[PDB]
């Protein structure tokens, strides 16, 4: 019966739980490992003790926060948990295989631990690009090992992708149209659309560097008249959806979220939202090339990319300006989860904008793979992802156990690590301005004032992590459940009581 | 008609990418030797390909080329 | 639609003889979401279909929602309460204030 | 409620204790912050 | 349940075959790192058993039990045809890849595509033999829906045998072709783009044989109806895809670069 | 006591203070134009409109922080 | 051949309580005992070999 | 170089860079504007008991949404692109230098007239004579002549690695098999440090550069003297 | 039929508060262990 | 011939919905059904299994908000948002 | 009880589909009983209590200010505090030494050359020292 | 939203056990490897 | 419908099989195999191959697949 339930289960609800707990778990491994990295650059000199530790380090702590604990906590997790619900369906159109996408996480981990362990580990960088993934710059199994880990990852989203595209489309009760299904559910179409259309061109891409690694192939090869550039086309035309796959559950959260403390039965806007969340879906398979600015492209290429890139601001300030007038005339709750919606809108803006600052190739040329990348991607993950995460845990926490949290509790972690990720990133901005290099174990002396300061915030951070961990046994060692939900009359997911019942919707809900 | 300083602006090769430009004034300077031999012109009018690619070209690729002709495994045309 | 148009039409639906409970509630909770403190015209007619309804309390509620409409403006209630002093007094309607629910 | 009873000795006593531990952390410990030389250090000779 | 949903009953095989995953992957790097072909043979007998069983399954819901009510089969096949989408990026990601290698021979190649010393296979000659192949079996198969949803179970099986033995025939001449052919897999960007993406396409015709066999053998036990055979339909879409891929790498790598 | 404004009070608040932030926002205008902008251009231009490019090596090398210039 | 479909579709909606794929029979038994064995044996060796590997 | 403490760019030695440094500050002035406008919209928003929950219409509201951040998105673009053209011009050089990046270090070559090659490797801080930066000096730095348009070229013979030195708003990947090319010019004489810029293995942080600007004629000493 | 209500839709048991702490310090625990003890390994090998 | 037909094999559930269609009826909701002019008289039924069914009131068409409740078994009950009536009645 | 209509106190839905107290006990059934004849009649203490049984908090009580936020602030500086006392003991267990180029006698002669170098004379750092009166100006 | 008692108070002392075994649990594995790196690197 | 296709399987697709089948058997004949030149992009070996003696392809052919060294 423990078997049946959790090792070949075929239910939505029990599989998003699976997701949840693979990803908080995950979120610890990446938490530690962004502790290795800053505390080898809190003072000058050197810790860990080589290079190649650091370089794998900064790697794994890559891999592991985007493939192992955003990914399967916002769609694997939520995905699972609300998607089925927010639309009166049963479970997930292909239950069944629903359950493997999550079981090829574990193996899929495993190998990636198995290659920092095996020889010197990979120490690339999370983009892996020839020549330095090769068989000579990094021989042994390590970045085979890697490789692997990512095929396992993307098999899982693209076989969770097709679960989610074929329920969302096909299990919607007969009079209800795309344009009825809430923000959330229309997040993680278009999210499983980019999944779908991006992770095989990855595939193909480091299905490449394992031939030239071990069938004497020569794709990236410059002597047999490849080309280490191609790799970089490849990796990137997925690695830029790859962000909005990132963020784009991060929107829809954040927009019911806001709706919901803002004692709103609505988003402001729900069509324009609808069009910017597939704009910034179709923008975002264009403008790859400018992760590569400084890899001696054309001009003209160079002006489109820039151009090209700029235009995506437009679409995710249909968003912003879209949450904002939602609380605008809100009857404001301040729980927990408004909280930390209310920092992701702000701090997202910060890291987009410096985005825009990024997408000039004329700019880039000296703030690429510089510390203000570094920082610009942190105020979006690490502040944006994260955040919406947070905000969604706080906020459906009740609804998925039947237990609630202490807010008190939940607003003192929010207060902490607001401070903790503000003080760790915020310097990086000038560390990057100045000149500090990306990948760099030390660093010259004059940079040692704001590298000391970020690596005190990043401790700020691990204390709420700890905090957060504390809050979660709190709520199941108190067990105080849930009498009465406000606004279940445009929140359906909570319609079935808390937790719901292990089958929900057995009789459908709606009149033409 | 030389006293060069450096390899002029090619508008063949206008961008960054310049690995052609070296390349093509390498053979360049193998197929005009060639050519002029056969009509008994001066091999010292290929110079100005020759003063291009010893300045844009890395001694390395020039010393695996060179390599490589006499062993008989030169890639390109000359 | 026109502010006068507006005004009648609620005056106009708080008025019906036989209004039932549920549709107090909605046109009170309905109202509410509105820009717009309700005119006296419109919260005596609510206040006299309360007690076409025999109730008390909810005549109460839509006093003390009406002070909660006007948010930092403090000089509507205290017109507001002027104009329906003759409903109130006649209904028997004692303020949220006088009752101490303030 | 507890807040009301005891919050404003949370908000005095626990800014007390990060302000203490913090400036004891940045001036005991011999941290090195490496502030700009301008106006600090007067330049020697090199060579 | 009063909606036409398919409940899945508590499954196994997800498990085993992310743990067959597991083996497969473990398998390559033991084989590639220290000469062992242990774990990878334990991987690929699993797969394929739990794939039997996982399949198997499905038909046992299906045709022996009743689960697919058209709402259920409307599903899959959005499933199927989101599943070719993904299969159609793949290759694009080699086909990026030669024509990026060609369209710009590098020095080492001499500049020029085909690069020196390669002497490539004559389009017109077993090349358009496989061509002809794939389109006649893609004409079969056509012939073989039809007979199925006419009723017609002789000449259905007739037309899905030929479309068979025409796949194993094309696979034949691919495999003959790759032992004459004078360049390999290690013959610089030519052999690698050359080999690697015929070698998927390759891949994809014996797992789209294989899908025809099965097609073959559940309507030799009467398994569709003249109606119901969503299982023939998805095997002819991935026939078909399997298809124009091949066209687009005939025009591509061997006309084109040739 | 006399009739107040009753109608559009959100509306009329988020207008008033939608004048205002414009006026807050480039109000870093006119000024980061000013303290950081036009301090560098102006800055710039100073330390080039008498710069003796040789003066300044000939002290440099002086100073012996050449390795090709002693 | 003959249509047999009737007989399958008798034996695999009997109410056994059996889930669908053990209620073929014994042999289902078999094959998932088969099946399972292999996977978690392989398991248990890949991990022995992670440790050789990484040593 | 960077100096302790510093928050913008290192002072601008080419014009391109100066260039850049005014572009960056119009940028950070639209930064400053819509950041503190998002933040101070969401003060607005949360400090009012007044309401409003019923069906807002995005009829109007739109139009403003699409057209007027498109036309911020313009002024950003025409300066950016104005530079990002100027730096492709055609420069004329008067000097070619190659440098190859290699396995923790850079080699460089000047074979427009005779070779002049050599190896520059970082000055290990247990051997920096005091006062040398600590990762950041060159046994032989890259000695060129200031004020003059320089065509620098950069491969590797090995992983990639980037060739950057941020005074003079330079960033060249160096690939192998590829001659990438940039232009290089000083408007001043002296020392301009740079480091590796692409991850290249367990010594990336250890192998800078440094440029030593010096008038043409001494330029010609040291180039003979160094053959 | 799977139990249903709040404590028994989870594959832990959430009935003692004190034997929860102790399996969740572990679950999390373990997970923020683990990376440096790749590290010990990493630099005891060479 | 020798194929057969859905009448001759369908079984289980798609048989049921196969019968249940040719007689005009929707036991498995596969329909979006018709509005009543929802008026307390002539009442939406929804039809139910059970003591309560979900209704998601799409009050004006264009509306991309759906209104949810339960409906009980008893009298009728009015959308919170639009007020238009609903009755249970049994499957 | 999920599936019922329930009782809510909010500022933008002040009439709840139901009654706070639903099971009136004798002595409220007849508080009920009292509110059919003129109002007038209902004294200041029945008029609360009618009050009372519709609803569970007046307007003010349900939107009172609480001192929560000064727990939460003292909470998160107490342990952002704690943070400091990790970072201590870091300083002290783990970090060793920071490099020689950071020693008075070092980071004055490199100052001394950084000025000869003329780093950053336009703004950044020599531009900051009078090379005339030779003093940071 | 509301919540209802629960159905065992928490105690100071029962706070206390379970926060700092929060805390203790993950900074002792982290303590006694990073203090001890100069002891795995003499060979 | 079913006819036409029947017919298209018969009489075009297959006779469209038939005349390839002949060309390609008849207008065949094993390869003339080129005289040996050590060009370095050709026959890369940047690690072994993990089977055989880790110097012959897949599917080496020996008559037109030379190794490294030239053919055997
Ligand atoms: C989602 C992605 C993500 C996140 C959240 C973070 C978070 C952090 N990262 Fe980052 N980082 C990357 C992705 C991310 N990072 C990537 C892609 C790179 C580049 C790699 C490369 O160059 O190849 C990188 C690189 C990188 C560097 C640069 C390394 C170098 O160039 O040398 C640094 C340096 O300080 C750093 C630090 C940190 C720190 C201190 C945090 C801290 O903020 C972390 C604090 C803790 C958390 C925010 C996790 C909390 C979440 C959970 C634990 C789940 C909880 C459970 C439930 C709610 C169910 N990261
Ligand atoms: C969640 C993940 C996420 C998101 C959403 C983004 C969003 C954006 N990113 Fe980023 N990015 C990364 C993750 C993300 N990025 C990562 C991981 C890297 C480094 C990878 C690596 O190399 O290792 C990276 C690096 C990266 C680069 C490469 C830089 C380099 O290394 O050379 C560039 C290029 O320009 C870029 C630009 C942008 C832009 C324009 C947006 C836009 O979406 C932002 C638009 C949003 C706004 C602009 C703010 C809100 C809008 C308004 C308030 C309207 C008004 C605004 C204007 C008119 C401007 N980012
Ligand atoms: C004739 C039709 C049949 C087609 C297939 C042919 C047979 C073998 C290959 C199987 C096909 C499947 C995938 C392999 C693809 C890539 C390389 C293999 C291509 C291939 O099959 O071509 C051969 C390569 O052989 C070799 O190395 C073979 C070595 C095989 C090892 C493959 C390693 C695994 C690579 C894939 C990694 C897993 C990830 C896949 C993508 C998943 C994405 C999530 C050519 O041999 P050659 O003699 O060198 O040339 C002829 C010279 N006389
Ligand atoms: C060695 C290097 C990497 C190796 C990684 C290998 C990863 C996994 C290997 C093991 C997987 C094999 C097991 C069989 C999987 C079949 C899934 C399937 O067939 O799923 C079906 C749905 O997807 C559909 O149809 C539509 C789609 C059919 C999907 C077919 C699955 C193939 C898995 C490989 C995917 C690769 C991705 C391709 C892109 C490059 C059925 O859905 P269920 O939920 O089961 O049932 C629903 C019931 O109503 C049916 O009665
Ligand atoms: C032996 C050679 C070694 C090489 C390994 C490859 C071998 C394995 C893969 C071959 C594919 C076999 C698939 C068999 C599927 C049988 C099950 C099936 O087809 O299931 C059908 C449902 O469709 C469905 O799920 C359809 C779902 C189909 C999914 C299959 C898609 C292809 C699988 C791809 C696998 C890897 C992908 C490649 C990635 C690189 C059954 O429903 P119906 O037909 O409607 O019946 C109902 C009526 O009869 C009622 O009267
Ligand atoms: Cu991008
Ligand atoms: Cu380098
Ligand atoms: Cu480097
Ligand atoms: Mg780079
Ligand atoms: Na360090
Ligand atoms: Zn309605």
């Amino acid at each position: 019966m423990f078997i049946n339930r959790w090792l070949f289960s075929t239910n939505h609800k029990d599989i998003g739980t699976l997701y949840l707990l693979f990803g908080a778990w995950a979120g610890m491994v990446g938490t530690a490992l962004s502790l290795l990295i800053r505390a080898e650059l809190g003072q000058p000199g050197t810790l860990l003790g080589d290079d190649q530790i650091y370089n794998v380090v900064v790697t794994a702590h890559a891999f592991v926060m985007i493939f192992f604990m955003v990914m399967p906590i916002m769609i694997g997790g939520f995905g699972n948990w609300l998607v089925p619900l927010m639309i009166g369906a049963p479970d997930m159109a292909f239950p069944r295989m629903n359950n493997m996408s999550f079981w090829l996480l574990p193996p899929s981990f495993l190998l990636l631990l198995a290659s920092s362990m095996v020889e010197a580990g990979a120490g690339t960088g999370w983009t892996v690009y020839p020549p330095l993934a090769g068989n000579l710059a990094h021989a042994g199994a390590s970045v085979d090992l890697t490789i692997f880990s990512l095929h396992l990852a993307g098999v899982s989203s693209i076989l969770g992708a097709i679960n989610f595209i074929t329920t969302i489309i096909n299990m919607k009760p007969p009079a209800m149209s795309q344009y009825q299904t809430p923000l959330f559910v229309w997040s993680v179409m278009i999210t499983a659309v980019l999944l779908l259309l991006s992770l095989p061109v990855l595939a193909a891409g480091i299905t490449m560097l394992l031939t030239d690694r071990n069938l004497n192939t020569t794709f990236f090869d410059p002597a047999g008249g490849g080309d280490p550039i191609l790799y970089q086309h490849l990796f990137w035309f997925f690695g830029h959806p790859e962000v909005y796959i990132l963020i784009l559950p991060g929107f829809g959260m954040i927009s019911h979220i806001v709706t919901y403390y803002s004692g709103k039965k609505e988003p402001f806007g729900y069509m324009g939202m609808v069009w910017a969340m597939m704009s910034i879906g179709f923008l975002g398979f264009i403008v790859w090339a400018h992760h590569m600015f400084t890899v001696g492209m054309d001009v003209d290429t160079r002006a489109y990319f820039t151009s090209a890139t700029m235009i995506i601001a437009i679409p995710t300030g249909v968003k912003v300006f879209s949450w904002l007038a939602t609380l605008h005339g809100g009857n404001i709750k301040w729980s927990p989860a408004m909280m930390w919606a209310l920092g992701f809108i702000f701090l997202f803006t910060v890291g987009g904008l410096t985005g825009i600052v990024l997408a000039n190739s004329s700019l880039d040329i000296v703030l690429h793979d510089t510390y203000y990348v570094v920082a610009h991607f942190h105020y979006v993950l690490s502040m944006g992802a994260v955040f919406a995460i947070m905000g969604g845990f706080v906020h459906w926490f009740p609804l998925f156990s039947g237990y609630t949290l202490n807010d008190t509790w939940a607003k003192i972690h929010f207060a902490i690590m607001f401070v903790g990720v503000n003080m760790t990133f915020f310097p990086q901005h000038f560390l990057g301005l100045s000149g500090m290099p990306r990948r760099y174990s030390d660093y010259p002396d004059a940079y040692t004032m704001w590298n000391t300061i970020s690596s005190m915030g990043s401790f700020i951070s691990l204390t709420a992590v700890m905090l957060m961990v504390f809050i979660i046994w709190e709520a199941f060692a108190s067990k105080r459940e849930v009498l009465t939900v406000d606004l279940t009359t445009t929140n359906l997911e909570w319609l079935n009581g808390c937790p719901p019942p292990y089958h929900t919707f057995e009789e459908p809900t709606v009149n033409l | 008609i030389k006293n060069y300083q450096t390899a002029p602006f090619d508008s063949r090769f206008p961008n960054q990418n310049q690995t052609r430009n070296c390349w093509q004034n390498y053979l360049d300077f193998h197929r005009c030797e060639k050519a002029m031999t056969a009509k008994g012109g001066d091999v010292s009018v290929c110079e100005w390909y020759r003063r291009v690619y010893k300045s844009l070209c890395p001694i390395s690729w020039v010393s695996t080329w060179d390599d490589r002709r006499a062993e008989g495994t030169f890639p390109g045309k000359i | 639609e026109t502010d006068e148009e507006f005004d009648a039409r609620w005056v106009t639906y708080f008025n019906k003889p036989d209004i039932d409970a549920w549709e107090l509630r909605k046109g009170m909770n309905t109202l509410v979401g509105y820009d717009l403190v309700p005119e006296p015209k419109i919260i005596d007619a609510a206040l006299r279909a309360c007690r076409r309804l025999n109730d008390f309390a909810s005549a109460v509620r839509i006093l003390e929602v009406v002070k909660d409409k006007a948010g930092p403006h403090k000089e509507i209630y205290p017109y507001v309460i002027q104009e329906l002093r003759p409903t109130l007094n006649e209904l028997g309607i004692s303020t949220p204030e006088e009752l101490g629910l303030d | 409620d507890f807040h009301d009873k005891y919050g404003n000795a949370v908000l005095a006593s626990g800014a007390t204790f990060c302000v203490a531990v913090w400036v004891y952390m940045a001036t005991q410990i011999g941290i090195e912050w490496n502030p700009s030389p301008v106006g600090r250090v007067t330049p020697k000779e090199w060579r | 349940q009063t909606h036409a949903y398919h409940m899945v009953n508590p499954s196994p095989w997800p498990l085993t075959g992310a743990l067959s995953a597991l083996l497969m992957t473990s398998g390559l790097t033991m084989w590639f790192h220290f000469n062992s072909m242990t774990l990878l043979m334990i991987g690929l007998t699993t797969n394929m058993l739990t794939m039997y069983q996982w399949w198997r399954d499905v038909i046992r819901e299906s045709t022996f039990q009743g689960h697919h009510t058209p709402a259920v089969q409307k599903g899959l096949r959005y499933g199927m045809i989101l599943f070719i989408i993904s299969e159609v990026l793949f290759f694009t990601g080699f086909f990026w890849a030669f024509y990026h290698s060609s369209l710009a021979p590098t020095p080492e190649l001499g500049g020029c595509w085909p690069p020196t010393g390669i002497h490539p296979l004559n389009p017109l000659e077993v090349p358009l033999l496989n061509t002809s192949v794939l389109l006649a079996s893609g004409v079969s198969i056509t012939w073989a829906h039809h007979s199925l949803m006419e009723g017609d179970r002789k000449h259905m099986l007739q037309a899905l045998f030929i479309t068979i033995t025409l796949g194993v025939y094309f696979t034949l001449l691919q495999a003959s072709e790759y032992y004459e052919a004078p360049f390999t897999i290690s013959d610089g960007v030519y052999g690698s783009t050359f080999f690697v993406a015929t070698g998927f396409h390759g891949l994809h015709v014996i797992i789209g044989s294989t899908f025809l066999i099965v097609c073959f053998f559940r309507q030799l036990k009467f398994h569709f109806t003249s109606n119901h055979h969503f299982g023939f339909e998805a095997a002819a879409w991935y026939w078909h895809f399997v298809d124009v891929v091949w066209l687009f790498l005939y025009v591509s790598i061997y006309w084109w670069g040739s | 006591l006399a009739k107040p404004q009753m109608r559009g009070l959100l509306a009329r608040r988020l207008r008033f203070h939608i004048v205002g932030a414009f006026m807050v926002s480039l109000g870093f205008a006119t000024f980061y134009k000013f303290a950081v902008a036009e301090k560098r251009k102006k800055a710039y231009a100073d330390f080039y409109r008498n710069y003796d490019s040789m003066k300044d090596f000939e002290e440099m090398r002086k100073a012996g922080i050449f390795q090709s210039a002693k | 051949f003959e249509n047999r479909v009737a007989e399958k579709q008798k034996l695999f909606q009997e109410d056994n309580g059996l889930p669908v794929h053990l209620k073929g029979g014994a042999t289902d038994n078999i094959l998932y005992r088969v099946t399972m064995t292999l996977c978690l044996g392989g398991t248990l060796y890949s991990l022995y070999c992670l440790g050789w590997a990484s040593f | 170089m960077a100096y302790p403490m510093q928050l913008g760019f290192q002072d601008a030695t080419s014009p391109i860079m100066e260039e850049l440094l005014h572009f960056h500050d119009h940028t950070l002035m639209i930064v400053f504007l819509i950041s503190s406008l998002v933040l101070y919209i969401i003060s607005l928003m949360l400090t009012t008991k007044l309401t409003h929950t019923s069906t807002m219409d995005a009829q109007e509201v739109e139009t403003i949404w699409t057209i007027l951040p498109a036309i911020i998105l313009i002024l950003i673009a025409l300066p950016s692109l104005r530079i990002l053209y100027m730096m492709d011009e055609i420069n004329n050089p008067s000097l070619t230098v190659k440098t190859m990046g290699h396995q923790w270090y850079w080699s460089y070559e000047y074979t427009d007239y005779e070779d002049l090659s050599f190896d520059s490797y970082m000055i290990p801080t247990s051997e920096l004579k005091p006062g040398e930066l600590r990762l950041l000096e060159v046994d032989n730095r890259v000695v060129l002549p200031m004020e003059m348009t320089i065509r620098m070229l950069v491969s590797s013979e090995d992983v990639l690695h980037s060739w950057a030195v941020p005074s003079l708003g330079l960033k060249t990947d160096a690939i192998p098999g590829r001659l990438n090319q940039t232009t290089l010019m000083s408007s001043r004489p002296g020392l301009y440090y740079g480091q590796c810029s692409e991850i290249c293995g367990s010594n990336h942080s250890f192998m800078p550069i440094v440029l030593e600007l010096v008038p043409l004629k001494y330029f010609e000493k040291w180039s003979a003297s160094m053959l | 039929h799977y139990e249903e209500g709040p404590g028994k839709n989870i594959p832990f048991s959430v009935e003692n508060k004190w034997r929860l702490l102790a399996m969740m310090t572990l679950f999390f625990g373990s997970g923020f262990a683990a990376p440096f003890f790749i590290v010990r390994h990493q630099l005891l090998k060479k | 011939g020798g194929v057969p037909t859905d009448e001759e094999q369908a079984t289980g559930l798609e048989r049921e919905v196969m019968l249940a269609a040719r007689k005009g009826q929707d036991p498995y909701n596969i329909l979006a059904p018709k509005a009543t002019s929802g008026t307390k008289e002539d009442p939406n039924l929804v039809p139910s299994i059970t003591n309560k069914r979900i209704v998601g009131c799409i009050c004006e068409e264009d509306n991309s908000t759906v209104i949810w409740f339960w409906l009980h078994k008893g009298e009728a009950q009015r959308c919170p948002s639009c007020g238009t009536h609903y009755k249970l009645v049994p499957h | 009880d999920y599936a019922l209509p329930s009782y809510v106190d909010r500022r933008d839905y002040p009439l709840p589909d139901v009654a706070h107290v639903k099971n009136l006990s004798a002595s409220q059934k007849a508080l009920k009983e009292k509110e059919k004849a003129s109002w007038s009649s209902l004294s200041i203490d029945e008029k609360v209590e009618l009050y009372r049984l519709k609803f569970k908090e007046s307007f003010a009580e349900m939107n009172r200010s609480t001192n929560e936020w000064k727990t939460v602030v003292g909470a998160a500086m107490f342990f952002i505090g704690f943070t400091a006392l990790l970072l201590i003991w870091e300083k002290h267990y783990v970090y060793g030494p920071i490099p020689h180029t950071f020693e008075e006698e070092w980071v004055a002669k490199q100052t001394k050359r950084m000025l000869d170098m003329k780093v950053a004379p336009i703004q950044g750092f020599s531009a900051k020292w009078d090379y005339d009166k030779n003093e940071w100006k | 939203i509301h919540s209802l008692p629960p159905e065992g108070k928490l105690g100071i002392m029962e706070l206390a056990v379970g926060l700092t075994s929060c805390f203790v649990t993950f900074l002792l594995p982290a303590g006694w490897i990073l203090s001890h790196l100069e002891t795995y690197r003499r060979p | 419908g079913a006819r036409t296709w029947r017919f298209l399987t018969f009489g075009l697709a297959l006779p469209s099989v038939a005349l390839c089948t002949l060309n390609s058997w008849l207008h065949s004949g094993h390869r003339e195999r080129p005289a040996f030149i050590p060009y370095h992009h050709l026959r890369i070996r940047t690690k072994p191959f993990s089977w055989g003696d880790g110097n012959h392809t897949f599917f080496h052919n020996p008559r037109v697949n030379p190794l490294p060294t030239g053919y055997e």
